[PDB]
């Protein structure tokens, strides 16, 4: 955990998180990753989503963004509101493609 | 492992076809004792598949022209339902005698 947490802060200060995303994980290093990039700002959630898209884990993106969304009812900044107005949009795209059933999955809170 | 890693998460119309492909084919060469039987197999389970992608989304058919200029053709339900009715009675028929 102490050797992972150092990898992932040190790939975060040195912007090689787009690299690290790209290796492949065991069920704990992931389980830790997404914990590492849950609580580390805004911007590692957008990372985490675009890791799940990656993975091909789409109802975990879609939950993920319906988070977002809620979080950003209140955000000032023109560059933020035109991120995740992309982002909504590319997801809304692959929540259209998904089976009734995922899509089902992905909308029940 | 094709139809299994298709679906693995989140996979349908893919099961399907890859199902009613590796069927057809079975039988078209194979066929004789056991081909029967696992082409039977075969659409039985596309057939759950396809049964399943509600037609909130609608479909099947597929696009090339090659390995049978083999090009690939459609449904509509229809088209191969046709083919498992069909092979159905096929077996039952086989079945009484040999």
């Amino acid at each position: 955990e102490e050797l992972l947490k150092h990898m992932y802060e040190m790939c975060q200060e040195m912007g090689l998180i787009e690299e690290l995303l790209k290796l492949t994980f065991t069920d704990f290093e992931q389980g830790y990753l997404h914990k590492f990039l849950q609580t580390t700002g805004v911007q590692n959630q957008e990372l985490l989503l675009v890791h799940h898209l990656q993975r091909a884990n789409y109802i975990s993106a879609l939950q993920l963004n319906q988070s977002l969304k809620t979080n950003h009812l209140n955000d000032c900044d023109r560059r933020l509101r035109e991120r995740s107005g992309a982002r909504n949009a590319i997801l809304d795209q692959y929540g259209k493609i998904l089976p009734r059933v995922q899509r089902t999955l992905a909308s029940e809170r | 492992l094709l139809y299994a890693f298709h679906i693995y998460r989140h996979n349908y119309r893919k099961a399907g076809s890859v199902m009613f492909e590796y069927g057809m084919r079975l039988g078209r060469e194979v066929r004789t004792l056991r081909g029967l039987q696992k082409q039977v197999n075969s659409y039985l389970a596309c057939l759950n598949c396809l049964r399943l992608i509600r037609p909130e989304y609608a479909w099947i058919v597929q696009p090339v022209s090659g390995a049978v200029s083999s090009q690939i053709e459609i449904l509509e339900l229809r088209d191969l339902e046709k083919e498992y009715v069909l092979a159905q009675t096929r077996l039952t028929l086989a079945k009484h005698n040999p």
